[PDB]
């Protein structure tokens, strides 16, 4: 559905001993709207431009619409995010089911 | 919520209602099969008199 084009750092070749990727320049290609736009990346990492671009991690969420650059030390294991999303959806569904009872608004969620 | 062709609203304006209470009836606007059967129920007097 979407194709991401990540520009290399300083247009270096893959065989270069110091290779990197530039996440600030990513072009998405939509298939439903026949459009090719840019990615509104949100760089949240201490260091600025002086920080070497070898410790980074682009996290993509919300159906390929949210981009965040974070260091590779604070990453999340797959089970963690799976459990997070499952817990959020399950809590939303549980609050929906219970909202239709007369004893609501006087209850507590333990 | 409401249904346009046939809605029978059993409630009044500014009326406090609780959950799972019947508010309207769709009235099953779709026509029922026309097999009309007419039956005769008899009222029985409970006490004696005129």
């Amino acid at each position: 559905s979407k194709v991401f084009l990540t520009k290399h750092y300083r247009n270096r070749r893959a065989g270069d001993p110091e290779f990197a990727l530039d996440f600030e320049e990513i072009y998405v290609i939509d298939s439903k709207t026949k459009s090719i736009t840019r990615a509104k990346v949100v760089v949240t990492v201490p260091g600025g431009r002086n920080r070497d671009r070898k410790n980074d991690l682009l996290v993509i969420r919300d159906n390929g619409t949210s981009f965040k650059i974070i260091p590779s030390e604070e990453r999340d294991d797959p089970t963690t995010v799976i459990e997070k999303e499952e817990w959020k959806k399950s809590r939303q569904d549980m609050e929906r089911h219970l909202r239709k009872l007369r004893d609501f608004s006087v209850s507590n969620w333990f | 919520v409401n249904i346009p062709p046939k809605s029978l609203l059993l409630v009044q304006n500014d009326q406090y209602v609780e959950s799972e209470q019947v508010i309207a009836e769709i009235r099953a606007g779709i026509s029922t099969l026309n097999f009309k059967e007419k039956v005769r129920k008899h009222i029985y007097s409970d006490s004696d008199g005129e």
